[PDB]
């Protein structure tokens, strides 16, 4: 209300000193100025890269309720965490998704040393977004809103199974609330 | 280029034949590109002779031995003796076709090329494009053979079965 420059998503926070613009999602929420005490492409392309996981995270908390593949067995996906951890398959899960960040760790290291994009990993076999360039960052926008969306998405699915003991599909049909609050007295 | 989010290593020109700048990690620098060159040789011909002998011990089986239960399994059932008469063999080789030279030290102290132990004796290696082209083909047969080396010995040890016996018969673990 008073006059003076200020961020544009928060209006009574000011822009933030390390968030320019020039990246893609930057609306200038910065509040406790994480960009101010690590580097903005290190925190991007951790961001990036939470995201992405949030994304598959997301969409495999939908499909296992969905369905089930026929081997393993038809069990909720939070204790079949557990059910993979006694079968063995998420030790190799794990040993392969190191593999990855072995090189992952050296694409982040040479992001530092500002050889890289944060979170540019040259992966676009489809071509989607490669030869166009006013796509490039209308993508990049898009992956990164969905990003931060998936990421809430996954934590909210998660805490509704730790309360409700019930599938997400099975939630959006048989919504029941939480610890008998319907006919609960002196709670 | 094999990472193309990641830069060329400065030692990989191209030189060497299946250099596709993969080295992420970056053990061309740091050490002799030379003793890596030979390391990945004998390690792909070890293993490609080995891959070999995997498919050949489970249908041939020499008169003076017992066959085991795998290929796996055949180092076990042949005696100690012997064995180390192969040990012993394969240090004699190693020994004379290097030069008496075993250290990444003296090694290379006349500049041979790196995995030439000079042993051609049917004489194939004589068109420089023609050895060029087979020096590509048996790197990229060794980097594919100890890759299916080191898949069929743990194939082999954890179903005890042999490899073509697992491929017509294929079960769960
Ligand atoms: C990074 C996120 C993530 C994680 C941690 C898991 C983890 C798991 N998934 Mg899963 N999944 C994911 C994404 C993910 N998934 C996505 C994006 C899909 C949609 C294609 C699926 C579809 C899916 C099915 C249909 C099934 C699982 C199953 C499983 C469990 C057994 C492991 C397995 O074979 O995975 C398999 C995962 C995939 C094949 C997805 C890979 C696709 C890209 C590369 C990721 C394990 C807990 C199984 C289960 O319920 O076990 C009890 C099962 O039947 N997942
Ligand atoms: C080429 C590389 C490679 C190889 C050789 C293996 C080998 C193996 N993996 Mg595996 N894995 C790999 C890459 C690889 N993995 C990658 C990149 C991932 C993703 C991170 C996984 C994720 C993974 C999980 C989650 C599991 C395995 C399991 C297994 C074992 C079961 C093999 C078996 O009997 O199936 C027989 C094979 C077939 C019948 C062929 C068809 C297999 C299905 C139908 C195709 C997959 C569909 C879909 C993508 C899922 C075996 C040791 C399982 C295990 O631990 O065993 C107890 C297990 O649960 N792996
Ligand atoms: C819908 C979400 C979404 C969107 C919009 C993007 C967008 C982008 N990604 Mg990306 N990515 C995503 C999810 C997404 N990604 C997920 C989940 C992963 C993990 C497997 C990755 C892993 C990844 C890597 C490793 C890289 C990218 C890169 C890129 C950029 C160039 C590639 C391109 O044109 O893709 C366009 C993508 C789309 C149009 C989305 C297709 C959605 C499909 C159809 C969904 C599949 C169906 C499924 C069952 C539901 C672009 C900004 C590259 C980059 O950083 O270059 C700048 C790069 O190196 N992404
Ligand atoms: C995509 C974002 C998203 C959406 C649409 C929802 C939507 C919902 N959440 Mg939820 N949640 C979210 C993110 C989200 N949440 C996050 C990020 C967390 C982590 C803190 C949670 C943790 C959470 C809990 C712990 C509970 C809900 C519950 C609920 C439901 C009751 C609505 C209400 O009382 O308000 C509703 C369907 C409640 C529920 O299960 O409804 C019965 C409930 O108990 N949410
Ligand atoms: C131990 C065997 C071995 C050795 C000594 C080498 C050595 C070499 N390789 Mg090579 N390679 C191998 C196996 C090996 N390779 C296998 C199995 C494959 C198939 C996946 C390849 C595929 C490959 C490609 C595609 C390229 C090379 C290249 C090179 C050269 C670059 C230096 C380097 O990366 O060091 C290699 C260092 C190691 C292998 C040590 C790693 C030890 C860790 C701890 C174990 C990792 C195990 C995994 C699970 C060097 C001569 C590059 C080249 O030709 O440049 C001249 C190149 O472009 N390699
Ligand atoms: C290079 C890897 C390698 C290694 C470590 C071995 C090691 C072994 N082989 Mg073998 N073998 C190999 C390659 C190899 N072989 C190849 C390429 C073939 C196809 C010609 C064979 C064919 C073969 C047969 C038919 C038999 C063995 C047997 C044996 C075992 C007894 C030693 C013996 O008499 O060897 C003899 C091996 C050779 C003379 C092959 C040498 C060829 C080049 C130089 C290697 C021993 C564990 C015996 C066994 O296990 O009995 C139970 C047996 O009966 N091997
Ligand atoms: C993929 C197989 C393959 C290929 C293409 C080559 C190619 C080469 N080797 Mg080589 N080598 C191999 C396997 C192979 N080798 C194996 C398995 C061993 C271990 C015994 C060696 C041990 C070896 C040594 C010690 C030396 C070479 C050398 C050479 C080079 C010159 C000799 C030549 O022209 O041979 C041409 C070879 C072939 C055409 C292979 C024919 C194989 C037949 C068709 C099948 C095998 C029979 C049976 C089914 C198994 C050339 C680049 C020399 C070198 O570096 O000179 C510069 C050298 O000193 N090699
Ligand atoms: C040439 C590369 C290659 C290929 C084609 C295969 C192919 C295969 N492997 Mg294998 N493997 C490889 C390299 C490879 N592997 C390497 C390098 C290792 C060492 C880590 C292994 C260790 C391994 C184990 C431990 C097992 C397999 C198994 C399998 C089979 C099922 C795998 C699956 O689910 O898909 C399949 C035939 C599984 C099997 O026996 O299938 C029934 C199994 O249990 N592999
Ligand atoms: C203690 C509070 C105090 O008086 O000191 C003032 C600063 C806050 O001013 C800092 O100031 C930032 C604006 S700037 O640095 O002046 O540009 C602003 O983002 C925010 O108020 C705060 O981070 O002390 C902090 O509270 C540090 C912020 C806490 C979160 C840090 C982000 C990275 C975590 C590691
Ligand atoms: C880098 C790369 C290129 C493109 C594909 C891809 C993206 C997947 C990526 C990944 C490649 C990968 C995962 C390569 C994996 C290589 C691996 C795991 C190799 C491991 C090999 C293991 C081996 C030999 C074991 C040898 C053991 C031997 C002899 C002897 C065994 C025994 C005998 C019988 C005698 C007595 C002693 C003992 C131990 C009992």
């Amino acid at each position: 209300v008073f006059p003076g420059q200020f961020s544009d998503s928060v209006p009574f926070l000011k822009q933030p000193t390390n968030l320019d613009g020039s990246y893609v999602g930057d609306v200038g929420f910065d509040p406790l100025g994480f960009s101010d005490v690590f580097d903005i492409r290190v925190l991007r392309e951790a961001e990036l890269k939470h995201g992405r996981i949030a994304m598959l995270a997301t969409l495999g908390m939908v499909v296992q309720e969905a369905y089930t593949f026929p081997f393993f067995d038809k069990v909720l996906p939070i204790p079949a965490h557990d059910v993979i951890v006694k079968s063995g398959g998420m030790s190799q899960i794990l040993l392969w998704t190191s593999f990855a960040e072995i090189f992952g760790g050296i694409a982040l290291f040479q992001t530092i040393q500002g050889k890289r994009a944060p979170g540019d990993y040259s992966f676009d076999p489809l071509n989607l977004s490669a030869n166009d360039l006013e796509k490039r960052e209308r993508y990049a926008l898009a992956e990164i809103k969905h990003s931060r969306l998936a990421m809430l998405a996954f934590s909210g699915m998660v805490h509704q199974y730790f309360i409700t003991n019930q599938g997400v599909i099975e939630q959006i049909n048989n919504f029941r609330p939480i610890n008998g609050f319907p006919d609960a007295t002196f709670s | 280029l094999a990472v193309p989010f990641l830069e060329r290593p400065p030692m990989l020109d191209g030189s060497y034949a299946g250099d596709i700048g993969f080295d992420p990690v970056g053990f061309s620098n740091y050490f002799d590109l030379r003793w890596l060159r030979e390391a990945e040789l004998k390690h792909g011909r070890v293993c490609m002779l080995g891959v070999v002998g995997f498919l050949v011990q489970e249908f041939v089986t020499l008169p003076m031995f017992s066959n085991g239960v795998t290929p796996v399994d055949d180092f076990f059932v042949v005696p100690a003796t012997g064995l180390w008469q192969i040990f012993f063999t394969i240090g004699f080789v190693e020994a004379f076709s290097n030069g008496f030279k075993l250290t990444p030290s003296d090694m290379f102290a006349d500049d041979r090329a790196p995995g030439d132990l000079g042993f051609d004796p049917l004489g194939c290696g004589k068109d420089p494009a023609a050895l060029a082209r087979r020096q590509l083909v048996e790197v990229k047969n060794g980097r594919l053979a100890m890759i299916a080396f080191g898949g069929m010995l743990h194939q082999q040890l954890l179903t005890k079965q042999g490899v073509i016996e697992q491929l017509t018969n294929f079960k769960a673990i």
